[PDB]
């Protein structure tokens, strides 16, 4: 998904071409991936923008999930919230980066 | 005991006094309280003077448990998410109390989209807090204005992972690939430049830049109201001794 | 007289401070009142009781503390008509006179000073899109300061009356 | 270095003018007791040089000091406003290495749009000179 | 020199207290939690952890009862279960309360 700055695009997207449009952490991460696993890779972005939720009623996986789960793709190299619910579904590798819930308050300058 | 009393305000800080006892005990314990009177105005200024030079903007606040016990800034998460679904969900009291809160809180504090919760932080000029992801918050923290901050520890232990289909052979390899990375520091490189070297700010280079000046108009306009209340007591004082007239 | 004049006439400031944005957007001017903003295409605005919230609370106590500083000054004349009608106690009421011109200037300065307060805040804001890089005060509220000491110089001679 | 704007540096140009129409308010009240003579004595209470008039214990004794307690808290932050000039005037070090170009950001430092030089930086494995090819990349 | 490396970790907590804070000392940043409440509590944790690093429980390679372990985890972590334990195990079991540091006094004026 495109998300800063784990994957952006290019200021010249248009001009560039192939995987090359891309930039951000997690595109970098996928020539490191590409380095470890030896395999050309093919930058793909999710349709509906959705990292991948159930339904209620049909209960089909959107999203990054849902091209995972249905076959669409092949890997996520993406900023995934490791929940029990996706773990069921398909094989998360080890947690990259530990995160969390943080407090964004204004810096102060007040007087 | 009524004419002397000035002369202890005569005594208070400067102006000598015209009435002196010469060289008695009231001449040396007038001026022991004289003494010791003129050590409390030279620390005044010497603090004063520390205050105007350094600088530092202290933090109001640092853990979500200060953000629960008060309720001068406000606080909200995104309108729809796992956030506002983990304090619905979190069965610990003092999330629970922020989501008693955030379920009472009048007008509603989730905010549509993240860029809208981040500049209704600066638009409520620091009285609305919110709450997002700990890297999301590291990244818009770089960012120009730069004028928000992540402060405490996170809340949870959560991590983003790399997901194959279940049943890949792929994913074990790359298994063995993200824990060489993380184990090399090859996220920590990319980390430092996506968020730093990527960044709009150097929060310490901003760190580096910050030397103000001069005092404002705003420090002497409150004491003005100890003037003009002793201007009032200049006519009270003295229309009673036209009834003394 | 001169006090009273030049008192009222920050009551009519139409010019307040210059407003530069003259951002190379494009070349701007403002000429903002004390109450009632003007710019220069030409054209002008009221923009009065600005944010937020608290400053708008100082408002409430500046507009109010604008009419007692007018009110006093009138009430100097009537005791000063009432001697003309003497002239053609007295010095009881000369006396009363000076008082409250003397307590219309001390309201009134900070009067003055509650609105320059109102603007430092404000430009500290940086006014909604009217920033400028003026900040030239008065020219009025110069000649309101000198209503000041023209309330104290009408004080000072009527005050010399009534020591005899 | 300026002149006689030097002398108004720490105490502000509204200040300067409030110090006095504030100290133009004390003058009549002076004279409440019962105008030009006991002007002077408030300038002898404007900072020093105790007053050889007094009106002993009444309220222009007491309001008499009250200005009086006022004006000596400003002249004090004069005294720290000048030093807090003076204290950081002293601290600003001029730059003497390029380790002093990196750790800051405050003054701007570029090379030659093509060369060697633009290539050293680009090349240079020093963490010292990657960060300052960390900064001009990102000039 | 001389060298700021210690033997044991009791050693490296002493060692801070002994040289009166012009020692400091490197651990890990969930025992730093620990030490920390136990009395005298005259040690703290200041500044973010340098990396992310994760315990996880073992299982040998190849047994299956790691993936119902797997679940077990994800779940308990989803609950807050290990939260309610960390409250116990480092501020319920420690010597010093979770709001003693809110009484640190701060950058108040004039002694
Ligand atoms: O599994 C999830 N992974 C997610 C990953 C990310 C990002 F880090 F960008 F990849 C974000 N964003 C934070 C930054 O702004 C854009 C959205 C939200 C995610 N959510 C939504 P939640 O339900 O509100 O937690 C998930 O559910
Ligand atoms: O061998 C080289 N010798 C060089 C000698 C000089 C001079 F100092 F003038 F002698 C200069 N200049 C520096 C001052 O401005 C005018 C040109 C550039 C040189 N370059 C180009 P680089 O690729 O930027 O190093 C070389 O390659």
């Amino acid at each position: 998904i495109l998300e800063s700055p784990y994957v952006m695009m290019k200021k010249n997207h248009e001009m560039l071409e192939g995987n090359e449009r891309y930039e951000g952490y997690c595109v970098d991460l996928a020539a490191e991936i590409a380095k470890h696993c030896g395999f050309k890779y093919k930058l793909t972005i999710v349709g509906d923008g959705k990292y991948g939720a159930r339904d209620a009623d049909t209960k089909i996986w959107n999203g990054m999930v849902g091209e995972l789960v249905y076959g669409k793709a092949d890997i996520a190299i993406a900023p995934l919230t490791i929940t029990l619910v996706r773990e069921e579904v398909i094989d998360f590798s080890k947690p990259f980066m530990s995160l969390g819930i943080s407090i964004m308050i204004k810096k102060p300058q007040k007087s | 005991i009524f004419n002397s009393l000035w002369f202890s305000l005569g005594a208070f800080m400067q102006q000598g006094c015209d009435i002196s006892p010469r060289s008695l005990s009231g001449r040396i314990v007038g001026g022991v309280w004289w003494f010791f009177t003129l050590i409390i105005i030279s620390s005044y200024t010497a603090n004063l003077a520390a205050f105007l030079t350094v600088e530092r903007m202290v933090s109001p606040i640092e853990s979500a448990e200060d953000l629960s016990k008060q309720t001068e800034i406000a606080y909200g998460t995104l309108d729809s998410g796992s956030t506002k679904e983990f304090f619905r969900r979190s069965k610990i009291a003092v999330f629970d109390k922020m989501w008693t809160y955030m379920r009472s809180a009048e007008p509603s504090v989730f905010v549509r989209t993240t860029a809208e919760g981040v500049a209704r932080v600066r638009k409520s000029k620091g009285k609305y807090a919110y709450l997002l992801e700990s890297t999301m918050n590291e990244y818009i923290e770089q960012r120009k204005p730069c004028d928000t901050m992540k402060v405490g520890g996170n809340l949870d232990s959560k991590g983003y992972g790399i997901a194959t289909p279940k049943g890949s052979s792929l994913g074990t390899p790359v298994n063995l690939a993200v824990l060489k990375l993380s184990e090399q520091g090859v996220l920590d490189k990319l980390k430092n430049k996506w968020w730093y070297d990527k960044g709009e700010c150097g929060a310490k280079d901003s760190g580096s830049k910050e030397k103000t000046s001069a005092l404002s108009l705003s420090n002497v306009a409150g004491v003005f109201y100890i003037l003009v209340g002793g201007l009032g007591l200049a006519m009270l004082v003295a229309l009673i001794e036209f009834c003394y007239k | 007289l001169l006090a009273l004049l030049f008192a009222t006439t920050a009551f009519l400031t139409t010019y307040w401070c210059q407003g530069t944005q003259r951002v190379p957007f494009q070349l701007r001017r403002f000429h903002t009142g004390i109450w009632y903003s003007c710019e220069e295409g030409e054209k002008c605005r009221s923009f009065i009781d600005l944010a937020p919230a608290s400053e708008k609370g100082v408002l409430w106590l500046s507009v109010v503390s604008e009419v007692l500083y007018i009110l006093l000054l009138v009430v100097g004349f009537s005791l000063m008509c009432l001697e003309l009608l003497h002239s053609s106690d007295g010095l009881k009421l000369n006396a009363f006179a000076a008082v409250f011109t003397v307590l219309s200037g001390l309201l009134g300065m900070v009067a003055h000073m509650m609105y320059t307060q109102v603007f430092q805040v404000t430009v500290s804001l940086g006014p909604e899109d009217w920033r400028p890089h003026s900040w030239d005060y008065g020219w009025s509220f110069c000649l309101a300061w000198g209503s000041f000491t023209c309330c104290m110089a009408a004080s000072v001679t009527t005050l010399n009356s009534y020591t005899k | 270095k300026p002149g006689v704007f030097s002398f108004l540096d720490p105490l502000a140009y509204e200040i300067w003018m409030c110090i006095v129409f504030a100290y133009i308010g004390v003058s009549v009240v002076l004279f409440l007791v019962s105008i030009f003579n006991s002007l002077w004595f408030s300038l002898g209470a404007f900072m020093q040089q105790g007053c050889d008039i007094s009106p002993r214990s009444l309220s222009g004794r007491i309001v008499g000091g009250v200005w009086w307690f006022f004006t000596l808290i400003i002249i004090s932050s004069y005294t720290a406003n000048l030093a807090a000039f003076l204290t950081v005037e002293r601290m600003v070090s001029p730059i003497e290495s390029a380790e002093d170009l990196s750790k800051q950001t405050e003054i701007a430092y570029g090379t030659l749009d093509s060369g060697s030089t633009k290539e050293f930086f680009r090349r240079s494995k020093i963490a010292v000179f990657d960060k300052m090819w960390t900064y001009m990349r990102s000039a």
